[PDB]
């Protein structure tokens, strides 16, 4: 409904704060967009 | 319009018997003063409002205010540096 251009509202991250971690844990991240030559 | 019958003829009327003349005659019948009795009221309790009523109701209003309005934390775009 709207998406995140963090180009017109400051640069936005993404957060996890986990419990635990183990070793060698890693988080994977997966990313749906546009992209054009505005 | 009766045809007269000339074999038969009659004449007028004859007297008879009478009806004794002064008990066809009426008493002029004599009204004494009256006057419609008491002393009236000059208002009623009614069972019924006397006024007009109205068929569908309106909604009304009343003006509020919102507050003292204050500032914003806006995030702020970044600047056109030939990206955007």
């Amino acid at each position: 409904d709207k998406p995140i251009y963090t180009l017109q509202y400051g640069n936005v991250g993404f957060v996890v704060n986990p419990k635990t971690v183990n070793q060698n844990a890693r988080l994977l991240m997966g990313y749906e967009y546009f992209t054009s030559r505005t | 319009m009766a045809l007269i019958n000339p074999q038969f003829p009659y004449a007028g009327p004859v007297p008879i018997p009478g009806p004794a003349p002064t008990e066809t005659m009426p008493l002029l019948n004599y009204r004494v003063e009256g006057r419609i009795a008491g002393i009236q009221q000059a208002r009623q309790f009614m069972p019924f409002l006397q006024g007009p009523h109205r068929e569908v109701a309106e909604q009304t209003y009343y003006a509020i205010g919102t507050g003292i309005q204050m500032g914003q934390t806006f995030n702020q775009p970044l600047i056109n540096t030939q990206e955007g």
